[PDB]
RNA sequence: UAAAGUUGCUGCAGUUAAAAAGCUCGUAGUUGGAUCUUGGGAGCGGGCGGGCGGUCCGCCGCGAGGCGAGCCACCGCCCGUCCCCGCCUCUCGGCCGAAGCGUUUACUUUGAAAAAAUUAGAGUGUUCAAAGCAGGCCGCCUGGAUACCGCAGCUAGGAAUAAU
């Protein structure tokens, strides 16, 4: 990763899951990266800024992508707090 | 009871897989370049580099202020800078492991008579 | 050397054995003990030579009239010599050596400019 | 029956970490496990936890960010002298650059690099990497 | 969006980078003022 | 070369500038001239085995030829493709196409006292396919690849300078042994080291950014 | 002997591949749940890291001292780190070195004693080497080191983990 001259010697830095923080590899072909759009607070229209979440495929295969998208959208102010 | 010494060792190690074409290719290239006579003259230089690297590979698993490390690493790097295969600035023990097998074949007297212009 | 320390022989020799067009200096050491001889090679031939009077430096200029590049060597009393600075696209081929030390004047003044 | 409580606690951590869960519940609670999970927390591997007090041997609820590849036990607790520490960290760890062996020494429960810096050895407890 | 697209195609960040490059060039020039004084000082102390 | 994929129209135009943007988002590579586009002059293959496999019918036996091919650019890149077809040159050609489609990057790491350039796998990785379990171990600088000949080809192709190996099982069936070594070295970019603990920033996708270029 | 993870303590296996007693009870053996001082400032020194004044080059004023270029080298300071001790036993011998003793052991870390030869290993051009203990400079100078030697015994520092 980082040798003694301070150089970053890796080929690339892979993404990590937003739900489990596992390394989404090169060939994890079931993993997603999903944009969820923000809206403007006064008009309720899409203003160009995003929220980005990534889920690896092994979480998706056991049916747990929905609840983690609900928790991650709840904690960044998209889903209400009831 | 005799006044003798029977102390001797062998100075080469015969390879395990005898007919691998890549091993035959590289060692025959070293024979033809450096003017050796047979493959035992290559394997002896592989044995002395293997003994050097086994000594450094033993010392490198120690805490760096244990005094066996601080004495014998300085002696081993001093002998490698003395024969010339490790240059004067880079006297650190991690640079022993970057010795290729063509370092000790350049410092023979036959190659240093050919490189110093004393033969055709 | 202009204090008599070192003797460098510049050759127009390329080897007949190797194809490679390379020249060598035999540097003796006369004032040091038992006259050591050291070799220092170049990929090109030289058109000039300079030995420093009373200095622990050396200036060596190699190449053709469009390609004359000088290299300033620093040769200690005990050890070997090396190359410090090589300059691309230079024509400085005339070296006036001063008696003061620590300064070299390098001119490209032979017969084009 | 239940022997060596620390082993069954670390197998609970490992089975609930491999499924990507976020919180485990450990039962019972030794004072061995609280120093062990202190050691794993101080290296930034598990985060905070709680020691739930009933008046019996308590429970422990651990937060988990999955950073933890394997959390294991060594049973029985072999005596590791200071010359046997390199033979043990060559076997269990995945690298010379990371991974830790926890071992219980007379200065306390500590990992394997601190035991070289404090110049002491003792019995092994397990590992985490 | 068009101003963001024009800035991305061209590349405040570029102006700050140009100012930092100009400051680095100015710092080298001031060191040359010390050195040309010092090379003149090298002439003066010798003579 | 007319591309058919969205990735192909991003690659036969200068919109994706390196192969790790395609690996970085796990975009599925489905045509083999992308690997000829990016790696180019540095792709050397070597054929591992040509085995006859035979199907019994009332028409006698019906014999196929099953080829294995490794490929690679020796800093990071390794592929292995198996393609079984009726003529031997057809099996070798299809295996070279499939070997280009399966190229993964290798994360290479260090032994202790990490000066320089990375020379081994970063950690002990294990891969299993069939019954063969092939373990790759980090090694010191300058020990060579201590292995069997079939994973010595796969580990010398990926740019790994040094390794130590231990292999279990019936290793003589070459397909599982090379597939298990390929599962061993495709796994180093899924192993969570402590230096990959740093929190990720997410950038725009290639199809998200080049989508007003692509609609033309 | 390695290959033999085909003797497996590290490191094998038992549904069908060779393979788990027909089934419980049971002494020796082997293993055995949590629990009893954790806390919290403080400074001493030895290093760790940053910074500061000085040693440092061009210039101000004769000059003190410094100003711009620092931390490449050396000296001390300012604040945070990895080790150390302290507030929080008693008989009495020249403001206590000395000394009456406290449940045991297992563990660990130091220290003693451990035949040389061999084995790692330092020095040294037997013409290189295997060896050898020699040798070196124009009467003189200098080597003949060192480390490991498991278990049991002996010793003083530690008191997490384990039995009583």
């Amino acid at each position: 990763m980082q040798n003694d001259a301070g150089e970053f010697v890796d080929l690339y830095v892979p993404r990590k899951c937003s739900a489990s923080n596992r390394i989404i590899g090169a060939k994890d072909h079931a993993s997603i990266q999903m944009n969820v759009a923000e809206v403007d607070k006064v008009t309720g229209r899409f203003n160009g800024q995003f929220k980005t979440y990534a889920i690896c495929g092994a979480i998706r295969r056991m049916g747990e992508s929905d609840d983690s998208i609900l928790r991650l959208a709840k904690a960044d102010g998209i889903v209400s707090k009831n | 009871p005799v006044a003798r010494s029977w102390v001797c060792r062998k100075t080469y190690v015969t390879p395990r897989r005898p007919f691998e074409k890549s091993r035959l290719d590289q060692e025959l290239k070293l024979i033809g370049e450096y003017g050796l006579r047979n493959k035992r003259e290559v394997w002896r230089v592989k044995f002395t580099l293997a003994k050097i690297r086994k000594a450094a590979r033993e010392l490198l698993t120690l805490d760096e202020k244990d005094p066996r490390r601080l004495f014998e690493g300085n002696a081993l790097l001093r002998r490698l800078v003395r024969i010339g295969v490790l240059d004067e600035g880079k006297m650190k023990l991690d640079y022993i492991l970057g010795l290729k097998i063509e370092d000790f074949l350049e410092r023979r007297l036959q190659t240093q008579v050919f490189k110093l212009g004393l033969a055709k | 050397q202009k204090n008599g320390d070192y003797l460098c022989v510049k050759v127009d020799r390329t080897p007949k054995g190797t194809q490679g067009v390379v020249t060598n200096f035999e540097i003796f050491r006369m004032r040091e003990k038992q006259v050591p001889v050291d070799v220092v090679e170049m990929k090109e031939t030289i058109i000039a030579f300079a030995w420093e009077p009373n200095g622990s430096k050396f200036a060596v200029l190699h190449g053709e009239a469009p390609r004359i590049s000088v290299s300033f060597y620093h040769v200690k009393n005990n050890g070997k010599i090396e190359l410090i600075k090589m300059f691309d696209k230079q024509q400085a081929n005339t070296i006036f050596w001063s008696p003061q030390g620590q300064f070299v004047v390098l001119a490209g003044l032979r017969s084009m400019n | 029956v239940r022997m060596n409580v620390l082993a069954d606690a670390l197998k609970s951590i490992n089975n609930a970490e491999k499924r990507g869960k976020r919180q485990v519940l450990i039962r019972p609670c030794s004072k061995v496990i609280v120093r062990f999970l202190t050691v794993m927390m101080k290296h930034g591997y598990i985060g905070e936890f709680e020691i739930i007090d009933d008046h019996r041997a308590g429970k422990i609820v651990v937060n988990l960010t999955g950073r933890l590849n394997k959390c294991g036990v060594i049973s029985p607790r072999f005596d590791v002298q200071l010359k046997d520490l390199e033979k043990w960290q060559n076997n269990l760890l995945p690298s010379r650059q990371f991974g830790f062996i926890v071992l219980t020494t007379s200065a306390g429960i500590m990992d394997h690099e601190e035991a070289r810096r404090k110049h002491t050895g003792g019995k092994i407890l397990g590992f985490f990497f | 969006q068009i101003k963001k697209k024009t800035v991305r195609e061209r590349l405040q960040i570029k102006k700050t980078e140009l100012g930092a490059k100009a400051f680095k060039d100015i710092d080298i020039e001031d060191l040359e003022e010390l050195d040309p004084d010092f090379i003149m000082a090298k002439q003066v102390e010798q003579l | 070369w007319m591309p058919v994929t969205k990735l192909g129209r991003l690659v036969k135009d200068m919109k994706i500038k390196s192969l790790e943007e395609i690996y970085l988002f796990s975009l599925p590579i489905k045509e083999s001239e992308i690997i000829d586009f990016f790696l180019g002059a540095s792709l050397k293959d070597e054929v591992l085995k040509i085995m006859p496999v035979q199907k019994q019918t009332r028409a006698g036996q019906r014999t196929r030829f099953k080829a294995f091919v490794a490929i690679g650019d020796y800093n990071g890149h390794v592929g292995l493709g198996v393609k079984c077809s009726k003529e031997v040159a057809t099996a070798i050609r299809g295996a070279i196409i499939l070997a280009k489609l399966s190229i993964v990057p290798v994360r290479r790491g260090y032994w202790g006292n990490k000066i320089g350039k990375p020379h081994t796998v970063p950690c002990k990785v294990t891969g299993r396919c069939g019954s063969v379990l092939v373990r790759l171990i980090p090694a010191p600088r300058g020990t060579g690849i201590v292995s069997a000949p079939v994973p010595k080809k796969l580990l010398m192709m990926a740019g790994i300078d040094d390794c130590y190996t231990s292999a279990r099982g019936c290793t003589a069936t070459l397909g599982n042994f090379a597939k298990a070594t390929f599962d061993a070295i495709s796994k180093t970019y899924s192993y969570l080291t402590p230096d990959l603990w740093k929190e990720t920033v997410f950038t725009k996708s290639p199809y998200q950014e080049f989508t007003d270029h692509l609609v033309k």
